[PDB]
């Protein structure tokens, strides 16, 4: 609140300082941002018991950087922190005190918990209370009455406004609890699911996994960890845990393909009892209780086939006691978010890697599933070695001299088109794969634009992959790329990054960018964090390479892009210019195929 | 350097420079590595000795250490060739000068030196003296133009301020004998006590300036008996560098804070730390304001926390690659002043031209394929005469 | 930095010949000698040290751990007490007519065991260069060799130079002494002009000795005799006890009683 | 061998 001479804030009068602040490594801010030192020999501690009270938002090399909410609260007391329990040990590892106002947030976040429990019985939802008092003064609004359907006090809900009454309650401070009880669950028979030992868990897997399963009933959150960490098999581990019907939701075919691939493979249940219900191919959804399915399908909005209606009639009748959803950061959207009023279950798991996106509606998920149990970190899992270490770098390709002419002069739109396709980044992109053709290093070049991508992939001679391409042709490519020696290289476009099952690549280039997508950039990103059998983190043999165009929109958008990976902790390392450009040869070498290129492009309207 | 120093002088000041106390000390201790050796062999000479000696007295490996002190020395002119014995007068002095004839202090030089940096740069609560001011004012690195005003930094304000204390101090010493001879102060008179500290009205003006910039300090009310610091013969790190351009000092000192946020945005400020942020922002304000990357990364390698000297470089690749490529953005586009030409008739001309400016120095960009060339305008007049001249 | 150590050889036997003879040269100007180079060796720089170690017949002593006219404080106490210690220890000692020869083995030991200390108490961010610049004055004894050479062969491994500096008589022990750790070995013919020689010859350190002209090391007859006679031999009947070059095969070396077995 | 490229051992920027 008080600002000194410059922007920061002052706190010389807000808090005091420990005697002993060398031995204490953790600070806390009036706002809530604790900064946690990585060198402090009681470090790991530090890291466990800040991990568990907030969700990261910075974690460089030597100071990580925390903020703790309400959402981040709740979570700590549904694993059994009390505001005690927090807050003494808190300012035991404080160096410098815990502000009043951090005491009465951290007293005032955990007291309103716990009071409001949902509990789905019958399809019904009951909001259960042993203290009456919290639902007497609750019922001031008219919106619960109009919502409501037309000791231990409970009332029926409606079932399509349990969104708007969740997220009435989050700032009601009263926040509700999605706890399954699937120890003391007779209404539901247990399904016949079990773990076998060849699936092996990983450590962080096994932290993310008891944070869920804080107490006997498992709750209901998010847990973000890197696509090549296993989140699949944490989410097959978490549904043979519950022990209960399980539907898992994809986001393509692909997705749902990959998640039956991932319970056979993990899981004991026998083939009959698993069902697609995709309408490319379905195994009688009915007959099973574990299913894999699709938003597009379940929140489908318009007419409905006959089969499909009895299946999603089917499944409305039903409880489930998990719904797993993978790929979360696209929930919040409208059709989306509709399939989770459609569906009922007791606890809704949700696993990603990327979590984040521009319009303020990652906040959402917070109410729509629940708090952000775990994040894996990234630096970490790079150092046991459980990713593959990468050498995120940057190319600076100055813009050719007529392309920043037209470029500049016009102020229509056409530069995205323009800046992508320019002399200077196809020659870069030409010699980076051309040394990593001869490293024998696998290429994966992305491009959002599909008309870029396919000049470069022309004048290449490569097989650039893009939306419309035929199904077989796409699978051909892929075993191309994976098996034949004398391909090393495949050129895919946006859908790339929306799912997919590709092998190992040692270079990742990206020539285009759709734009400040902190998703899109994450999300391609993790396809090289695949790790090797037998390689090392400090080797380097992943190497991102996000080539941009000196003074034009796309640093911009570089640079808005890289925030979530900084925030992890990786360093775009800038490159101005390349050694052996100039002696190799290269397309583009002289005006006119500049000149061509430049009046393609304006042809292309 | 104080050679550079001592080598910029004429022999009439050098000869009475060679006081008898310690400078026939000071300036041997100068002396690298071999011409101590040679000067203690020809102190008991009378007589003269030819060059040749001299010449083939080093092996032939290593001699340019032999032609580098000799040429070093023979500008001090310690000797004279008289044909190589030394000064008659310098032989006398350094055979007199060979067998013939604190824990508060050094916190009070640091704290003396804080605030004069705090009032030099923009800090509300300062020490004030008139005679400092000015001195900083005429020293080059501060310009006032309005007595009523405060004086604000020049440029070179900020690069003074950047440099570390030892270099600091130094080039403020340097400046102040510069300026001492301009206001009329004897030099060698004064530069005789800075020598003998490392063993009248002015030298009491003198002491006063030296007390003010915390060197020295009498501790008795001015006596004339000083006990000087430890700088006036003449520490682990603080800030840790994150790869997000994040800056976290464990500084207490009001200075080393300003100084941080002459080139990052400060965010946080707790009691044993501050958390600030490496922006575009402040970068380019403070290139703007003259510095140049090579500061900012010195200053922040030098208080680089131990945490950080683990892992080699200190200072991380990225943070320093950005620092680098920021301030090269600003200077892009280079500013040069000079005059056009146009309309050459023949080149035959223009080629003549441009071999006179070229033995000028006039010109400073030519274009042979479009037959023309810049000139600045210093040189303008010069080449309009000639095409007067014709 | 650089530690030097002045072994002086002050034989009051053979200085007190001197004296007698009423020749120039005096203990009193060598001395003098010898503190000019040792202020001049501390001249040269403030890191540089020194000591020095003065030898007699009994035991072996250290001379060395305002500006009243002008001076060097720190060379003004060097002066005051190497002057005041030298002329107590001349001053007072002891007859004793059966041991006259000088001693210097065990004032070398001590200054061997005094770097070494100097050695260790330094910060190790500095490196030490020490030297040993021996000054003998009068002839060495039959008796100190064995423990000579020890102390020499430990100077070898522990990287000191002694550098000799023998005057009125070449000693072919300290020679052989010199020869070995590398050091320099001057004899100066004209004693008055002594400390010529020493800003020269062995003032200058070992890093600059190489980039350097000096004179020519001499050649050392490293002879080997047997223990009957003190005479040269070129070739020696040790045992593999003793290790004691003999004279002629014998069916026993005395200094063994070993049974020998013939064959 | 597979040791890595030049532009990302050292820094290519001109200081
Ligand atoms: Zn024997």
């Amino acid at each position: 609140t008080k600002v000194d001479e410059y922007g920061a804030k002052d706190y010389r009068l807000q808090m005091p300082l420990k005697d002993d602040h060398t031995s204490r490594p953790l600070w806390v801010a009036p706002d809530g941002h604790i900064f946690l030192e990585a060198f402090s020999p009681v470090y790991k501690y530090a890291q466990d018991f800040l991990v568990a009270i907030a969700e990261p938002v910075c974690r460089p090399t030597h100071v990580h950087e925390y903020k703790l909410t309400a959402y981040s609260l709740y979570a700590a007391v549904s694993v059994g922190l009390q505001t005690s329990d927090i807050t003494e040990y808190l300012r035991k590892l404080s160096k410098t005190g815990v502000p009043d106002g951090i005491m009465q947030f951290i007293k005032l976040c955990t007291v309103s918990y716990g009071k409001v429990k949902l509990v789905l019985k019958h399809n019904r939802y009951f909001v259960e209370s042993c203290h009456p008092d919290v639902i007497q003064h609750l019922l001031q609004d008219p919106v619960i009455r109009e919502c409501r359907l037309r000791q231990t006090v409970s009332f029926e809900v409606k079932q399509e406004m349990i969104e708007e009454l969740q997220k009435r309650c989050i700032h009601l401070e009263y926040p509700l609890l999605a706890e399954y009880d699937f120890r003391n669950d007779s209404v539901n028979p247990d399904i016949n699911i079990d773990l076998k030992p060849t699936a092996v868990l990983r450590p962080y897997q096994e932290k993310s996994l008891r944070k869920m399963f804080g107490n006997g009933r498992a709750r209901s959150g998010v847990i973000v960890l890197p696509c090549g960490a296993g989140k699949s098999l944490v989410g097959v581990t978490a549904a043979c845990t519950v022990r209960k019907r399980c539907l898992v939701l994809g986001n393509s075919a692909v997705s749902v393909e990959q998640w039956k691939a991932q319970f056979k493979m993990w899981s004991t249940i026998d083939d009959s009892q698993i069902c697609r219900f995709t309408s490319d191919a379905k195994d009688k959804p009915i007959g099973c209780s574990v299913a894999i399915s699709t938003y597009s399908m379940l929140g489908h909005t318009t007419k409905r086939s006959w089969e499909a209606e009895r299946v999603m009639e089917w499944l409305k009748t039903q409880e489930w006691g998990l719904m797993i959803l993978d790929e979360v950061h696209t929930i919040p959207a409208k059709m989306f978010r509709r399939v989770l009023t459609i569906v009922q279950a007791h606890c809704k798991l949700g696993l990603t890697a990327t979590l984040v996106r521009e319009d303020d509606k990652i906040v959402d998920l917070n109410f729509l599933i629940g708090p952000k149990l775990y994040e894996a970190n990234w630096m970490e899992l790079q150092n046991n070695g459980y990713i593959a270490k990468v050498q995120c770098a940057e190319v600076w390709c100055p813009m050719s001299p007529e392309f920043y002419r037209e470029y500049v002069a016009i102020k229509t739109k056409k530069r995205i088109l323009l800046y992508t396709m320019n002399p200077n980044k196809f020659r870069a992109c030409q010699f980076l794969i051309k040394f990593h053709e001869r490293r024998n290093d696998k290429i994966i070049v992305f491009a959002d634009n599909v008309f870029a991508l396919k000049e470069y992939a022309i004048r290449l001679n490569k097989p650039y992959i893009y939306g419309p391409t035929s199904q077989g042709e796409r699978m051909q490519i892929l075993q191309n790329f994976k098996h034949n020696p004398k391909i090393n290289t495949i050129f895919i476009s946006k859908v790339g990054d929306t799912s997919f099952d590709l092998p190992e690549a040692n270079v990742l280039i990206q020539i285009s960018s759709h734009g400040g997508s902190r998703r899109q950039e994450a999300q391609r990103l993790g396809r090289v964090l695949r790790a090797k059998k037998g390689m090392v983190a400090e080797e380097y043999n992943a190497f991102f390479y996000s080539l941009v165009s000196q003074d034009t929109q796309e640093m911009a958008y570089s640079t808005k892009r890289q925030r979530f990976l900084v925030d992890q902790g990786y360093s775009f390392k800038v490159i101005t210019k390349l050694a052996g450009m100039e002696e190799e040869d290269l397309a583009f070498s002289t005006k006119e195929e500049q000149q061509q290129l430049l009046q393609k492009v304006l042809a292309a309207t | 350097n104080l050679q550079e120093f001592l080598g910029g002088l004429s022999p009439g000041v050098l000869d009475r420079l060679y006081g008898h106390p310690a400078t026939c000390l000071a300036v041997f201790r100068e002396l690298p590595s071999l011409a101590k050796n040679w000067v203690m062999r020809m102190l008991f000479l009378e007589q003269p000795l030819p060059q040749a000696a001299v010449a083939l007295w080093v092996k032939k490996e290593f001699s340019k250490a032999q032609e580098e002190s000799t040429g070093l020395l023979s500008g001090l002119r310690i000797w004279h060739t008289q044909l190589l014995i030394l000064n008659p007068i310098f032989r006398q002095n350094l055979r007199i000068a060979l067998l013939g004839g604190v824990p508060s202090l050094d916190k009070y030089a640091e704290e003396r030196w804080e605030v004069v940096l705090h009032f030099m740069v923009g800090s509300p609560s300062a020490a004030v003296s008139q005679d400092l001011a000015q001195l900083l004012s005429q020293a080059g690195l501060m310009k006032s133009t309005e007595p009523g005003e405060p004086p604000c930094i020049t440029s070179a304000g900020f690069q003074f301020l950047l440099l570390d204390t030892p270099a600091q101090l130094w080039y403020f010493m340097l400046q102040y004998l510069q300026t001492a001879q301009s206001r009329g102060m004897d030099l060698v008179e004064i530069l005789s006590f800075l020598f003998q500290l490392s063993f009248s009205d002015s030298l009491l003006n003198f002491l006063q300036h030296l007390r003010e910039f915390g060197l020295v300090f009498q501790r008795k009310r001015k006596s004339r008996r000083y006990y000087p610091t430890r700088l006036a013969i003449n520490q682990p790190g603080f800030i840790v560098v994150e790869t997000n351009y994040r800056l976290y000092a464990y500084t207490e000192s009001e200075l080393q804070i300003a100084l941080i946020a002459l080139f990052s945005e400060m965010l946080y400020r707790f009691p044993n730390m501050v958390v600030a942020q490496v922006t575009r922002e402040s970068v380019q304000q403070a290139i703007a304001s003259g510095i140049t990357a090579q500061q900012i990364i010195h200053f922040l390698r030098t208080r680089a926390h131990p945490v950080m000297l683990k892992q080699t470089p200190v200072l991380p690749p990225t943070i320093t690659d950005q620092i680098r490529l920021w301030e090269l953005e600003r200077d892009r586009l280079r500013f040069t002043e000079g005059v056009l030409y146009n309309q050459f008739l023949s080149q035959v001309d223009f080629e003549l031209l441009l071999a006179h400016a070229r033995e000028l120095g006039v010109l400073v960009f030519e274009n042979s394929a479009k037959r023309l060339m810049v000139v600045t305008p210093a040189g303008h007049s010069d080449v309009k005469r000639f095409w007067k001249r014709q | 930095l650089n530690l030097l150590v002045i072994v002086v050889d002050a034989n009051p036997i053979w200085w007190g010949k001197q004296a007698l003879k009423e020749s120039q040269f005096t203990l009193s100007k060598c001395i003098d000698a010898v503190m000019v180079l040792g202020n001049s060796h501390l001249f040269m720089n403030r890191s540089n040290k020194l000591a020095v170690i003065a030898s007699h017949i009994q035991e072996s002593r250290f001379l060395y751990p305002g500006s009243k006219d002008g001076k060097y404080e720190l060379l003004t106490s060097a002066n005051e007490v190497i002057v005041e210690e030298i002329k107590d220890l001349m001053t007072k000692s002891d007859i004793k007519g059966q041991h006259t020869e000088t001693l210097l083995a065990g004032s070398l030991a001590k200054a061997l065991c005094y770097i070494h200390r100097m050695n260790k108490e330094v910060k190790d961010n500095q490196e030490m260069k020490s030297r040993i610049l021996v000054i003998k004055a009068a002839e060495d004894s039959a008796l100190q060799y064995m423990n000579f050479m020890n102390v020499i062969f430990a100077a070898q491994k522990q990287n000191i130079l002694i550098d000799a500096c023998v005057l009125d008589s070449d000693s072919g022990l300290l020679q052989q002494a010199c020869d070995i750790t590398g050091g320099l070995y001057l004899k100066v013919p004209q004693m008055p002009s002594l400390l010529q020689y020493l800003l020269w010859v062995f003032l200058p350190d070992q890093d600059q000795r190489s980039q350097l002209i000096l004179p020519p090391p001499v050649h050392v007859d490293y002879r080997a005799a047997c223990f009957c006679h003190r005479n040269l031999i070129e070739i020696g009947y040790v045992c593999s006890v003793c290790l004691s070059i003999f004279c002629n095969f014998s069916p026993i070396c005395t200094t063994c009683e070993t049974a020998f077995k013939i064959s | 061998a597979k040791e890595r490229p030049i532009w990302l051992r050292e820094s290519t920027v001109q200081g």
